[PDB]
């Protein structure tokens, strides 16, 4: 749904086709378009602003999509599946065209850097990996599976240390200086790593 | 997507093995409907049951395209995609092109190297509808299968008497504007089948009046399909030929995709019967 | 001998005088197939029992998706109209001392 | 109690400490061995639905059957409990009120789908793996055993990730990859 | 299968005939077979033995 | 017993399948060690992941690597895949963390092809 916030109202509500569920979300920095993903579907749903018509099924993942998030700078958007992949879109003007970058594990989470040119991803192996967009390789990946607190719960009959729970992590966000990260999953726990040295600034229970 | 594709083939069974003993109950119930509506006399298998009496009660309120197609049918476009069959030859990769003009949402993959399952497999996954195969010999093609594909069923067509277009003269492009249809003379059950397994190539909901019609012609088993356009003149309707002549004929219908070689064979051209030049589909 | 197969037949000319016949008799006549789009109180004591039927319903949907663990099939049609009043907008927000938004409901091209 | 004689039969002919017409044939107990659930109250938690389903099957009954909200109305519904997955087929109207058991709703449970996905050998003993820590759940891992799952959801159980049970398998296979440390 | 028909355009006097076997199996004669002068291709519905005669009644 | 770790390396249809041990440094290919690898022009695209992180690194380990399928240049990039995965999944494993993330970020820097299988999967138009 589509909201004001000089009135307080619905422009329009968009829907799909046959009735799926909506996790996540993606607009249009020049808003016009809104995408959104499922675990239901595995199609990336594309609506106008104006007409709530869905202009497109963008599809081509295995596995639901996790997050959508375009860039600000020439508005590509990304996708994050669980079927391991990375796959970038390009959804304006005459192109149509999509390059998918294979990581580890499922991913989950993505967000895209102000600049417009790097994307951080938050697999399940619990690594931080930071991708190129113009190029489809890395910069670099840092390592979030120690670095992270986890609980024992009451009903458990595993140990804390050796838990598959909560050692990745289910949100990522860049700061709009583009140099750091602050994650935070599942677990107890909050990181801000930085992103040129590769290293957790500080752990936040 | 693997697993959860393969998953709905098998409830889709289910559902469909459900039904075939559920016809008698289906079949049953009409009987209760009518009795009820008019007519006294109720038979001896049906009075009997208290299982179908309390049934019943619930089963008032109930009430045709294929299964397959049931769920698209005339929501969402087709897109489907014509391919060759493996170092075509260039009399043939012309004649692909005729196929990807004569739908629309119609797109030419040329094929070499290619396995099956991953042209298949790589077709679920981006999304289409069905998968337009050909084959040839010597230059004349031969054969043709359309394959739905969400588990959806295919059709190897065998077609003989070919006119490719680029042949003729150059007398321009085609319309390709969604046309009308012309389904004439299917009668059986199975040539419903091959009416609701073509028309679904089809993006739905042509004008009133646009100007290009596709007829689907069965005289004497081999279904004749030609291209056409039409105007309409003062008192009667004057037409001429574009795009190709094909006959066609069906050969085999499995219920999988092209890909699976084992699925179960709905139809099947027998031609080694006592009986196989009396029937007509068959 | 004996055959077993009506070969291919011919397309002779008159094959398709009686076919191109054919489809001038459907144009004209402008019957043919096509995949055409699929489109899109009662009495008293019956509402009063499409009352509480439906009552029970949201009563059993609240329960259904608490076993399922929320993941919900969404319904598939929806259709409603709603009536809206011009109200000067700090009066649609939660009781709290500020505000973000001034103006009328209503907007000047809906009075 | 002591295989009463003959003559003690007739005055006693309807007592019986283990069995009870309250007690109801102990159907209770017999379908929790059956799918192997923890907690006693756990059956009657269900079949309080159990038994909502039938009695919403019911006044849905008592509608005139040429009803455009009746019509509309169990068919809203039969979407949902199919696709939580307690009722096989969807077309039978008559399936919610004759196939909506306890022992359907209690074999769309998680160690049920873990025997029936063949993941573990028993039932027993897919209770045993869940309680331990080596089922999940696309990302997180679930640890109670009465996780009822949606058809829909049925796709995504895994063992989870680096486990000591989902590394045994791939030994088997020979097939083990460590740069996934498996 | 050789040595029924003498020429190639014998066999295509005779092209769609109902051949059958001894052992009972049907079949048509389809191509008169070039580079021989003699023999044809034919489509039985099984597979056909090298230890077995086939026979095309005629009249 | 034996500290071992078995990693994959996949090309076109080639496998290789690289078991790594402790022991003295002997890399072996098809039980002939890695200076006798057949195209002898893309000798050196399978001395990457020697060459790359620095050779000292072998000085304790063992490469067993067998690899069937493929052809002559798409088993050698199914040979530099398993050695750089095995050598990197060794040093999460039995030496230390802090190595592997050095390795990881070498491999990466140098080309991503040695670690993660480049699935050239189709694509319809």
């Amino acid at each position: 749904r589509a909201w004001d916030l000089i009135r307080y109202r619905n422009f329009r509500t968009f829907t799909g086709t046959e009735r799926i569920q909506f996790n996540c979300l993606a607009v249009d920095p020049s808003g016009e378009v809104v995408c959104a993903g499922s675990l239901d579907n595995f199609d990336i749903h594309v609506w106008s602003v104006q007409t709530g018509q869905l202009l497109d099924a963008l599809s081509g993942h295995e596995g639901p999509v996790s997050c959508l998030s375009f860039s600000q700078e020439n508005s590509v958007l990304a996708s994050a599946s669980w079927d391991k992949t990375i796959r970038i879109w390009s959804i304006f003007g005459r192109s149509q065209q999509v390059e998918p970058i294979e990581v580890y594990s499922d991913v989950l989470a993505l967000s895209m850097r102000p600049d417009g040119k790097e994307v951080a991803v938050s697999t399940l192996k619990g690594q931080i990996s930071i991708f190129n967009i113009e190029d489809a390789k890395q910069v670099g990946n840092i390592d979030c599976r120690k670095d992270i607190i986890s609980g024992r719960f009451n009903q458990d009959r595993f140990t804390a240390k050796n838990s598959e729970r909560s050692k990745f992590f289910t949100t990522i966000h860049y700061s709009f200086d583009g140099m750091a990260i602050v994650a935070g999953g599942n677990n107890n726990s909050i990181c801000l790593y930085d992103v040129p040295n590769e290293v957790l600034l500080k752990r936040f229970i | 997507m693997l697993r959860r594709q393969a998953r709905e083939r098998r409830e889709y069974l289910y559902r469909k093995a459900q039904e075939l003993q559920d016809s008698q109950l289906q079949q049953k119930r009409q009987i209760i409907k009518q009795a009820l509506a008019q007519g006294k006399p109720l038979p001896k298998e049906l009075a009997e049951d208290e299982s179908l009496q309390k049934d019943f009660r619930y089963d008032q309120s109930l009430k045709q395209v294929d299964d397959e197609y049931a769920a698209t049918s005339g929501i969402m476009d087709p897109r489907i995609i014509v391919t060759t069959s493996r170092d075509p030859s260039t009399r043939l990769s012309q004649f692909a092109k005729e196929i990807k003009l004569l739908f629309p949402n119609a797109v030419r993959l040329n094929r070499g190297n290619y396995v099956m399952p991953n042209l298949v497999d790589a077709c679920k996954k981006s999304g289409t509808t069905d998968l337009v195969v050909l084959h040839e010999h010597r230059g004349v093609p031969t054969s043709l299968t359309i394959s739905h594909f969400p588990h959806g069923p295919t059709a190897q067509f065998s077609l003989h008497n070919v006119v490719m277009r680029h042949d003729i003269i150059n007398a321009g492009n085609q319309s390709e504007v969604n046309p009308h249809l012309i389904f004439d003379n299917f009668t059986t059950a199975l040539g419903k089948r091959v009416v609701c397994i073509l028309k679904h190539l089809f993006n739905a909901g042509p004008k009133k009046d646009s100007e290009r019609v596709i007829t689907f012609a069965n005289r004497g088993d081999f279904i004749s399909v030609r291209q056409h356009v039409y105007v309409r003149t003062r008192e009667g309707v004057e037409i001429a030929e574009v795009g190709p002549r094909f006959e066609m004929r069906l050969f085999e219908l499995r219920l999988g995709t092209l890909e699976n070689k084992d699925a179960d064979v709905e139809w099947q051209l027998r031609r080694f019967i006592r009986t196989a030049n009396k029937k007509d589909y068959l | 001998f004996d055959r077993t197969a009506k070969p291919v037949p011919v397309i002779t000319s008159e094959v398709t005088e009686s076919l191109e016949d054919m489809i001038r008799r459907r144009i004209q006549d402008s019957n043919f197939d096509d995949l055409q789009r699929r489109t899109l109180a009662l009495s008293e004591e019956l509402q009063k029992a499409h009352s509480e039927i439906s009552e029970l319903y949201a009563n059993l949907v609240y329960k259904l998706d608490v076993l399922s663990s929320v993941h919900f099939v969404p319904k598939p049609a929806s259709t409603s109209l709603e009536i809206r009043v011009e109200t000067p907008t700090i009066s649609m927000e939660d009781a709290q001392p500020l505000y973000m938004s001034n103006a009328s409901s209503l907007a000047p091209q809906e009075i | 109690v002591r295989k009463l004689k003959h003559h003690e039969q007739k005055l006693l002919k309807k007592v019986d400490f283990l069995e009870w017409k309250q007690d109801q044939g102990h159907r209770d107990t017999q379908v929790m061995r059956t799918y192997h659930i923890q907690n006693r109250e756990d059956y009657h938690k269900y079949n309080r639905i159990c038994g909502d389903i039938r009695r919403l099957a019911n006044k849905l009954s008592l509608l005139p059957p040429t009803d455009p909200f009746r019509r509309k109305h169990e068919q809203l519904l039969l979407d949902k409990l199919y696709a939580m997955g307690v009722l096989t087929t969807k077309s039978k109207i008559s399936d919610l009120e004759n196939k909506v058991t306890v022992s359907a709703i209690c074999r769309r449970r998680l160690p049920v789908i873990m025997h029936r996905l063949k993941m573990a050998e028993t039932i027993q003993d897919a209770v045993k793996f869940i309680e331990q820590g080596h089922v999940r759940v696309g990302p997180n891992l679930i640890n109670d055993p009465a996780y009822l799952v949606t058809r829909n959801m049925e796709d995504y159980v895994t063992w989870v990730d680096n486990s000591k049970i989902k590394k045994t398998l791939l030994r088997y296979r020979n097939q083990i990859d460590d740069f996934d440390f498996s | 299968i050789k040595d029924m028909f003498s020429s190639a355009m014998e066999v295509a006097r005779f092209e769609g005939a109902q051949i059958k076997t001894v052992s009972g199996i049907r079949g048509e004669i389809k191509r008169a077979l070039s580079k021989p002068e003699g023999h044809y291709r034919a489509a039985f519905e099984d597979k056909i033995l090298m230890s077995d005669i086939v026979i095309l009644r005629s009249w | 017993a034996v500290p071992s770790v078995q990693t994959f390396g996949k090309k076109k249809s080639a496998t290789a399948v690289a078991h790594v041990k402790a022991g003295k440094g002997l890399i072996k290919v098809n039980g002939s060690p890695i200076t006798l690898v057949e195209p002898e022009i893309l000798r050196f695209k399978v001395y990457e992941p020697l060459l790359l992180v620095g050779l000292d690194k072998f000085s304790n380990i063992d490469i067993r690597v067998r690899v069937t399928g493929g052809g002559h240049v798409s088993q050698v990039y199914a040979i530099r895949q398993a050695i750089a995965k095995g050598l990197v999944a060794y040093h999460q494993k039995y030496v230390d963390e802090q190595s592997k993330n050095e390795l990881k970020k070498a491999f990466t820097s140098y080309d991503r092809t040695l670690l993660i299988a480049d699935s050239r999967r189709p694509e319809p138009k």
